[PDB]
Parts: structure tokens; C-alpha cells; sequence
RNA sequence: GUGAACAGCCUCUAGUUGAUAGAAUAAUGUAGAUAAGGGAAGUCGGCAAAAUAGAUCCGUAACUUCGGGAUAAGGAUUGGC
RNA sequence: CUCUUAAGGUAGCCAAAUGCCUCGUCAUCUAAUUAGUGACGCGCAUGAAUGGAUUAACGAGAUUCCCACUGUCCCUAUCUA
RNA sequence: GCAGUCAAGCGUUCAUAGCGACAUUGCUUUUUGAUUCUUCGAUGUCGGCUCUUCCUAUCAUACCGAAGCAGAAUUCGGUAAGCGUUGGAUUGUUCACCCACUAAUAGGGAACGUGAGCUGGGUUUAGACCGUCGUGAGACAGGUUAGUUUUACCCUACUGAUGAAUGUUACCGCAAUAGUAAUUGAACUUAGUACGAGAGGAACAGUUCAUUCGGAUAAUUGGUUUUUGCGGCUGUCUGAUCAGGCAUUGCCGCGAAGCUACCAUCCGCUGGAUUAUGGCUGAACGCCUCUAAGUCAGAAUCCAUGCUAGAACGCGGUGAUUUC
């Protein structure tokens, strides 16, 4: 969430601590991500902080492109992996983790999205919405 | 020296001591500020926890990325037939608080709220209010000189009233006995109320409506004795931790030489009381009703029991009480259900419910079907069947 | 309200119940339970399961449903 | 008997049935285990645990004292009739 | 050029298990490294059988990084004797 | 380490918007010192992990005053310790230094809090290597590696748990006392508005969510398997089949019930009195002034409402009170 952020996010069940290494879903060049930081995140002793779906990370690519490695920068998660619940009773889960990288106020570095995104990230991102292939 | 790295208190102190409760039946300790402007009607009401279920509903809040769509709400369900009022009684302020002053009981008294002041009932000469009887067949001598007494003084007025414990599927054959302040005005015309309303039963609907925010209150589960890292949620201790490791591992400093109230410790968890606030009604139902789990969406005969009963409860034969979310206490418990102390808009605790469906599927299982018509259509005919 | 069928076991999917599963060439699954979510990650066949619809369906079990369909076979009449 | 095997497991001859017991299954323990998503971010430190593991076929680097490294690394198969 | 010694550290090697200042200076590994590695050396106080420098193979020796793995951790939960 | 008094100057002018030399008055024992009063027939001596409470010399949150406060941003100060103050790379590190989020990553005490709570990285025996010193035995808060961490059943404190005695027993009650809890942010709208020439650029009310903490619950999802419930599989044994034993629960898949997860769901109240401050009336002091009498409004403050126990020597109402 934050300056691009239009609309707020109810809460959905974290599922990407720091840590985590995700696919590039973009055409950036960058093939993973690896997550330091959660934008919005809270303070609790030893809580490890942890990025859903639609959140925004700082994050660093570890291998691809020479020329994106060893500099963080803002990344938007677009596929979870861990089972979340909508309004609906509903529970949902990706097969894998996957971010697409983008600057501080959302504009997306890529072109093009491989791969489905979820529509909380589509309705709380509306570029990733335009640049999305499918929606679920 | 200070605490290296701060952190939040471990637990919340306004729920000391965590021990058992002295009864297990929660005695309400406030009841709604009365209005000597409306009728006279009861403050709470008396049932037993049954079960929850799941609904559908349209939401109705304006804003919300989620208004007039379809949503999930999880619901319990409480077993209220109707209560059996039972004799009223009085109190009158003093410098030391309210206090009682006068007694007044119904002329008979079923069998299974007469249970109640024996520990040992099948061996008894059953001599109960045998001489309190003998106070009637007399006009009113001996009766209405206490009436006019409590007319004359006891600012407050509660009632006396016992569940009709034998309509629940329960094996337990002794009611439960409550008082419930009346709401009215002129005190007068509150005993008046009562008087008519002696050995006569009250009805949950004549009490409660449907989208009112109320509040439970019950005695909640009990585990036993239980370690000090489940019953406050402390960190636990690294691996390698000679003697133990679910443990705490400084209950206090060297100065002051004891360890302080503040500090978690071992010992009882649960079967404390607890009251619950803010809780919406969904649907108040007619227990001489079939169709009960109907809505006007659905539209199909079946009661709100699930497949194969409630699990360790049984049927809803009886009127019940729906309402949104999880109430303290488990099934089988008994529960007070008082109605709100304050007018709460909320924009919330006044928005209409209208269900679309109510589950009915078997809780004793990963249940498929909703009717055991729709079971035979589905799967056809069995070798069972002829 | 909208009931779903189980892509595994053909079973009836009541709302706020079983799972569903994405695939990663953005196919959507449904599942009722554990158990079909289970098999269905073991890669299990479901025409080799002998409880589920598509098995019975392939193997003419309980199959006393529809029978057919009437067209008559003279002039129109109109 | 299984199995490459006086490995591990079951059995025949032979020998024991000895170690204070009974009733319940709270906390904390000792021994044995399993956990969704992340995968060492804990910690002085991957301490403890887990992952690989038999046999047949393919392929096997730098370096070197030319003998080794080497089961390097990394893959495929294994039942019954 | 000069004082002084018996001679004035040669070939080599290094913030090394030997360097106080020192977390030396530059580069690499990381988002970030008093750690690791590669270079530089007026080296408090390296250095030649007090043995100097490499070295394939070997080590229940010490140390750094990567892949797989995992309750060490996020954050705890359950089962058996 | 922290705070004052005077005022040469800085600040386009102007001492005190904000700073402040030369001087000078104080406070603290969380630094390091001085002495050696207690302990050498022993008080276990660093740090890290976890946990509770306290202080204010206040980082943020609440309410206000001032500016070289146009708005935004920022600085100084007042009432204020209720609430919170992190995840990591390097080092045993206190400390230190960088990455990053956040409203903020404030300073300290409790025998430099805390080893019969843990660890043993360092220090801190005996082994060993290197450098310097010594002819030599050997020395080095100089470097490196390996090095046994004991006992609770007693009393007290605490968490829970029984219990004689008030004619007996049972039910329904009152409330002295003790504890107390909720916290913060974002987005939309206000509003591209107020202000400003412009660049820039708010706030009150309203809506939806979110962070930390707490109390419950299991309808749905996940976990756990001795339901040894069903099926499958290997070796061996019961002549074969069927049906079974053994392999310290033989292994694999599913697996009801119970337990459980911000890994699931629900819930977390409104009145009064005040601090700082701004005022009214009005003398002292024929004027003037929030002050002297009196009085109004006001904060995450205090006390109430509400929530948890219920004095086992605090109390009330009611039923029944034994015969050979
Ligand atoms: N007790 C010692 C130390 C003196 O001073
Ligand atoms: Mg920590
Ligand atoms: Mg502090
Ligand atoms: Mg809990
Ligand atoms: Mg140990
Ligand atoms: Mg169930
Ligand atoms: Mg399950
Ligand atoms: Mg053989
Ligand atoms: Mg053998
Ligand atoms: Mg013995
Ligand atoms: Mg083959
Ligand atoms: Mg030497
Ligand atoms: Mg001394
Ligand atoms: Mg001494
Ligand atoms: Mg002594
Ligand atoms: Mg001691
Ligand atoms: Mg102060
Ligand atoms: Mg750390
Ligand atoms: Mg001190
Ligand atoms: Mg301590
Ligand atoms: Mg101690
Ligand atoms: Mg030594
Ligand atoms: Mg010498
Ligand atoms: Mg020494
Ligand atoms: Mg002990
Ligand atoms: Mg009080
Ligand atoms: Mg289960
Ligand atoms: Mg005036």
C-alpha cells in the first residue's frame, strides 16, 4: 500500500516473510526477487516481517540482468501460493510465489504479465491491472 | 540495568484472578438503564448453546469494495424455549448497596424446577413449599399485605424465572433458575405484570427482535491445569534449554525479594466467565415451525438441525436464538442473552439482514448433501433400498 | 448462491466449502475436501477411482438416469 | 528364510517369562514422532534434526608427485505374472 | 656523504595462528560484513634445518561462501511410552 | 552527563525567533576516578536469550503557547511515563557502523535486575602454536585452538486447588476491598480547496480498511493419528486358501472425534471531575488585568459506567427442618 495504492486492502493471511524468492512475472529481465522489507509494515519484537498478496516490497533481484543486481528497489507481489480467504468462503492458493518490479508510485518497469494475477493486487494496482493477462 | 528491547505486556490484568468460577451458570452483574416511559418486559433471557452453522447474505454497507454482493458469516445458535416466570422479588437502595427485603413465589411449582434445592432428589419426601402452599386458599391475606409492602418500598423489582430444561434433547432433568429486572415504569404496575404472569411461560420472541445487538454471557470452557506458554502466549524457550523448555525464564528481578502479582504462571485455564458484547441477531425463529432453515430465497422445507443432528447437542425442536459470531462457552453450556446497555448506531448495528441460505449439512463429517431427498437424488438407489 | 462441481470427484461444492486450485497455466480446479485435494496432487487418475462420477460415467454404474429423446416422424400440421 | 553378508528382521532345537504393582492420562519432564507458506532471517557457529543412500546403465572438471581426485558433480530403471 | 657494529634481513612471505595504531588502504562476495578472499608494505616485533614458500592425497583439526534440506526461527500446535 | 544566572557577539536592522563566548551557580551516580567501611572457614565474576516493574532529563501519540509560523515542512517550550519504540549484515561484544520499514525506532534503575531460568562466544586452571623479552626455569588485558556449568522434597513469595468453626442444608442475591485496556496509521471525500503571484499546498466532520495487544470460539480451511477406522506393500511364521502373529506404533494413502492457528472466525462501552492553556465579571492600584472572592471551556490525565475475583471471622431474602 501507499502512493499508488487506490483503494485500501482488507487483510489477508501473510505468506511471504522476509527472506522469500519469488518469480519475476514481468519482462523486465529479472527472473526472482528476494524480499527484505515490507512497505507498511509493524514493529513486534522478533515478528519477522511478511509481504501477501498486493502488498508492496523493497526488494533485490538476486540473479538475472547484470544491470538490476545489487541495488533494492519496490516490488508488487502478483502471486501468493499460501491459501487465503475472500468475502466468499472461498479459499484460493497459486502454485508458486511471483512479483513484478516496479518504482516507488507503481509504474511497472516491465511491459507485459506472464502468468494469472490475483484481483485484490488488480483492483488495489491499476496498472498491473492493465498490464494483466488474466485476472482471478 | 533496562530492559534491552522493549515489547507489549504479556496478558491483560483486568481478568485476574484465573481461577474457577464459583457456579456454572454466569450471573449478570448490570443490567440496561431502565426508562419509566416504556412497557413492562423482561432485560435478558435464558437458553442453551446448541451449535454454529454458516449463511450467505447480501451485504448492505455503502463504501465498501463489497456492497450488495454475496458474502460468508460464520453464526451459532442458542436452544431458548420459552421461560416459566416464577415469583418476583424487590430491593431498595441502602448506604450499602441494594438489598433484598421480600420474597414472593407462584402457588405450584413443576417438578423440574423444584429439583433445584435437592442434591439428592429420588430419595425425598418431596417437601417443598408444602407449607408455602397453605399460604393461599385464603383470598390474599397472607399475600397481598407482601405485594403492598413491595409496592410501598423496593425501588427495583426483578422477576424469578426457570428454563423448561425437559423440551431440550440435554439428560440433565434439573432447570436452571435466573433473575431478569423488568424494564417498565411505576413498580406498581411492574409486580402487576408479574402477578398474571405467575406459573405462566414467556416466549424468547417477546423479548428479542431481529438485527438487535445483544450480549452473551456464560462460563467459558475449561481445560485444567495448564503450562505457562498456553495460558499467556510467552515466548518459548531456545532448544538447547537445560530443564525444560516451556517455561519462563525470570520471574523477577533480585530486588524486590518476591516475585510480583504481574509475572505469568502456571495454573488454571478456562471455565472462567465472560461477557461478550456487540452481538447482532440473524434470525429469531418459532420452534412449532417446520421450514425453520428456509429463507425466502431458498425455499425449501427443512429445520435449521443439520444432517444427523448437532454433534453432542441433538434437534432444535424447541424456538431459538440465531446471532452473528462466537459466544463464550461451549455446547451443551448455559447462556444468558442480555440486550444491549446503550443505543449503538454504529452504522453498523442497525443495517437490516436478509438471509439468502443457511447451511444444513452433516457437522459430523465433510458433509456433501443438504436433505436426505436430495441425497437419494443424487447418488440414486442403494442396495439398502428396495 | 452458485454451486460448483468438484473437478476431481464431481461432488456438489456448497458455498464457503472445500479449496480451489490455480494452476500455473492459469487453469482453475475446484475441490470438496482434503481427499480429493490430496489425489488430485498424488496425480491420481480419476477414471481408475471406482467411487467417482467420471468412473461410473465410463463405466455404466448406476446409470439408470436419462433415457432419450422423442421427435416425432410424421407431417406438421401447419 | 530374506538378504552380498557369523549386517538388520522372523522362525526350529535349547533356555527364560526375571526387573514392586493397581487406578487415572493435569503442568513441567526423559525417549520417540509429525507439521500449511517461507527456508538459517535464530544462534558466536547449520548445535540438533532433515535431505542423499543398495544394485544395473550413461557421464565425470580444476589440479597432480601421473599412482589419484572419483561412488566427483549430474541423470534413467527397480514389483508381479 | 657520514657515525657505528662481527655482520647490518639476502632469496622469499605477510594486518598470516606473528601488526599495538587497526574495523590498515584498494577490489570482490552482500541491500548492509570489525568476518572470508585477492592485492600494497620503513614489517611495534615476518624470514631460512629456531627451517622460508608452494604442494596431489589424507584430517571426528580451525574458518568463509553456494545448492538441496529441514520447527533453529516467523509461531507455535498435536500424538505415543 | 544534565540545567541555570550576566551579556561581548551571530542572526539583512534586532541580544534573548532561535543561538551564545569570556565568567559564574547548581544537580546525578547509568562512565571513569579517590578511599578501603562490610564479605577471602567463598554473596558464582562479562555478555546474549526470555520476563515483570519503576524513573523522566519526552522520540511518537493527546491538548496547548512562541517563531526570522503565507501554506507545506520545521524548531523552542508547557501539562503529560497511559500506550509503543523494530527486522537484519560485522564483532563475545557494552558501545559502534550501514541496509530497510515505521508515527518513532528516547535515555536509564532494579546486587553494572536476571546461571538451583538457559548458553558458555570472552574472561578465568592444567595441553598446544606464533611474536617480543630472558643464557635458563619462565612472563605478556599480545594473537589463535580444545577445554566436567551440581542439588529443591524445607520456610516464605506467587499461580492455581481443599477445608473445621458461626443450629443444619439448599437456592437466589448485595458489594467493602483489590485489579483493569485498548493503541496507532493509511486510502476515498472534504480538496487540488484554504493560503500563496508562482512553485507548491492543508485542517474539522463522514466512509472503508489496516498495525500492536487482549478475551473467546471451531460453521469453513490447514495441522496432528493409537479411532490402531479402512485399503495397499516387504520379510518371516501358522501345510495351502480364508483369517491372523511378529518387525519396541513395520512402512505408505486416506482418515472421523478432540485439540489447535492473525495459518481460521467473532468481539474489545459512555458520563463526570480536572492539568497546561484561552476566557467572563472585577478590585487591589477611581484606569487596566484570567485572580485576590466567584465562574466557563478544556488531554491518551483522574474517578465513575462496564469487565474479573468476592472478605473462607462483611451482609440480606426464601424452602425444609428427623420419634421409637
Ligand atoms: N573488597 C575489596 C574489593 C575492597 O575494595
Ligand atoms: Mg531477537
Ligand atoms: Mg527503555
Ligand atoms: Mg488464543
Ligand atoms: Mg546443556
Ligand atoms: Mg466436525
Ligand atoms: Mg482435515
Ligand atoms: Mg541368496
Ligand atoms: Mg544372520
Ligand atoms: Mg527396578
Ligand atoms: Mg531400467
Ligand atoms: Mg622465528
Ligand atoms: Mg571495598
Ligand atoms: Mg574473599
Ligand atoms: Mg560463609
Ligand atoms: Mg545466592
Ligand atoms: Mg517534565
Ligand atoms: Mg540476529
Ligand atoms: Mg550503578
Ligand atoms: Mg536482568
Ligand atoms: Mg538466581
Ligand atoms: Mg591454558
Ligand atoms: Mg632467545
Ligand atoms: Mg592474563
Ligand atoms: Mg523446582
Ligand atoms: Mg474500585
Ligand atoms: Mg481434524
Ligand atoms: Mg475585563
Amino acid at each position: 500500500s501507499g502512493n499508488g495504492a487506490q483503494g485500501t486492502k482488507f487483510r489477508i493471511s501473510l505468506g511471504l516473510p522476509v527472506g522469500a524468492i519469488m518469480n519475476c512475472a514481468d519482462n523486465s529481465g529479472a527472473r526472482n526477487l528476494y524480499i527484505i522489507a515490507v512497505k507498511g509494515s509493524g514493529s513486534r519484537l522478533n515478528r519477522l516481517p511478511a509481504a501477501s498478496l498486493g502488498d508492496m516490497v523493497m526488494a533485490t533481484v538476486k540473479k538475472g540482468k547484470p544491470e538490476l543486481r545489487k541495488k533494492v528497489m519496490p516490488a508488487i507481489v502478483v502471486r501468493q501460493a499460501k491459501s487465503w480467504r475472500r468475502r466468499d468462503g472461498v479459499f484460493l492458493y497459486f502454485e508458486d510465489n511471483a512479483g513484478v518490479i516496479a518504482n516507488p508510485k507503481g509504474e511497472m518497469k516491465g511491459s507485459a504479465i506472464t502468468g494469472p494475477v490475483g484481483k485484490e493486487c488488480a483492483d488495489l494496482w491499476p496498472r498491473v491491472a492493465s498490464n494483466s493477462g488474466v485476472v482471478v | 540495568s533496562h530492559r534491552k528491547y522493549e515489547a507489549p505486556r504479556h496478558g491483560h490484568l483486568g481478568f485476574l484472578p484465573r481461577k474457577r468460577a464459583a457456579s456454572i451458570r454466569a450471573r449478570v452483574k448490570a443490567f440496561p438503564k431502565d426508562d419509566r416511559s416504556k412497557p413492562v418486559a423482561l432485560t435478558s433471557f435464558l437458553g442453551y448453546k446448541a451449535g454454529m452453522t454458516t449463511i450467505v447474505r447480501d451485504l448492505d454497507r455503502p463504501g465498501s469494495k463489497f456492497h450488495k454482493r454475496e458474502v460468508v458469516e460464520a453464526v451459532t445458535v442458542v436452544d431458548t424455549p420459552p421461560v416459566v416466570v416464577v415469583g418476583v422479588v424487590g430491593y431498595v437502595e441502602t448506604p450499602r448497596g441494594l438489598r433484598s427485603l421480600t420474597t414472593v413465589w407462584a402457588e405450584h411449582l413443576s417438578d423440574e424446577v423444584k429439583r433445584r434445592f435437592y442434591k439428592n432428589w429420588y430419595k425425598s419426601k418431596k417437601k417443598a413449599f408444602t407449607k408455602y402452599s397453605a399460604k393461599y386458599a385464603q383470598d390474599g391475606a397472607g399475600i397481598e399485605r407482601e405485594l403492598a409492602r413491595i409496592k410501598k418500598y423496593a425501588s427495583v423489582v426483578r422477576v424469578l424465572v426457570h428454563t423448561q430444561i425437559r423440551k431440550t434433547p440435554l439428560a440433565q432433568k434439573k432447570a436452571h433458575l435466573a433473575e431478569i429486572q423488568l424494564n417498565g415504569g411505576s413498580i406498581s404496575e411492574k409486580v402487576d405484570w408479574a402477578r398474571e404472569h405467575f406459573e405462566k411461560t414467556v416466549a424468547v420472541d417477546s423479548v428479542f427482535e431481529q438485527n438487535e445487538m445483544i450480549d452473551a454471557i456464560a462460563v467459558t470452557k475449561g481445560h485444567g491445569f495448564e503450562g505457562v506458554t498456553h495460558r499467556w502466549g510467552t515466548k518459548k524457550l531456545p532448544r538447547k534449554t537445560h530443564r525444560g523448555l516451556r517455561k519462563v525464564a525470570c520471574i523477577g528481578a533480585w530486588h524486590p525479594a518476591h516475585v510480583m502479582w504481574s509475572v505469568a504462571r502456571a495454573g488454571q485455564r478456562g471455565y472462567h466467565s465472560r461477557t461478550s458484547i456487540n452481538h447482532k441477531i440473524y434470525r429469531v425463529g418459532k420452534g412449532d415451525d417446520e421450514a425453520n432453515g428456509a429463507t425466502s430465497f431458498d425455499r425449501t422445507k427443512k429445520t435449521i438441525t443439520p444432517m444427523g443432528g448437532f454433534v453432542h447437542y441433538g434437534e432444535i425442536k424447541n424456538d431459538f436464538i440465531m446471532v452473528k459470531g462466537c459466544i463464550p462457552g461451549n455446547r451443551k453450556r448455559i447462556v444468558t442473552l442480555r440486550k444491549s446497555l446503550y443505543t449503538n448506531t454504529s452504522r453498523k448495528a442497525l443495517e437490516e439482514v436478509s438471509l439468502k441460505w443457511i447451511d444444513t449439512a452433516s457437522k459430523f463429517g465433510k458433509g456433501r448433501f443438504q436433505t436426505p431427498a436430495e441425497k437419494h437424488a443424487f447418488m440414486g438407489t442403494l442396495k439398502k433400498d428396495l | 448462491m452458485k454451486v460448483e462441481i468438484d473437478s476431481f470427484s464431481g461432488a456438489k461444492i456448497y458455498p464457503g466449502r472445500g479449496t480451489l486450485f490455480v494452476r500455473g497455466d492459469s487453469k482453475i480446479f475446484r475441490f470438496q475436501n482434503s481427499k480429493s485435494a490430496s489425489l488430485f496432487k498424488q496425480r491420481k487418475n480419476p477414471r481408475r477411482i471406482a467411487w467417482t462420477v467420471l468412473f461410473r460415467k465410463h463405466h455404466k454404474k448406476g446409470i439408470t438416469e436419462e433415457v432419450a429423446k422423442k421427435r416425432s416422424r410424421k407431417t406438421v400440421k401447419a
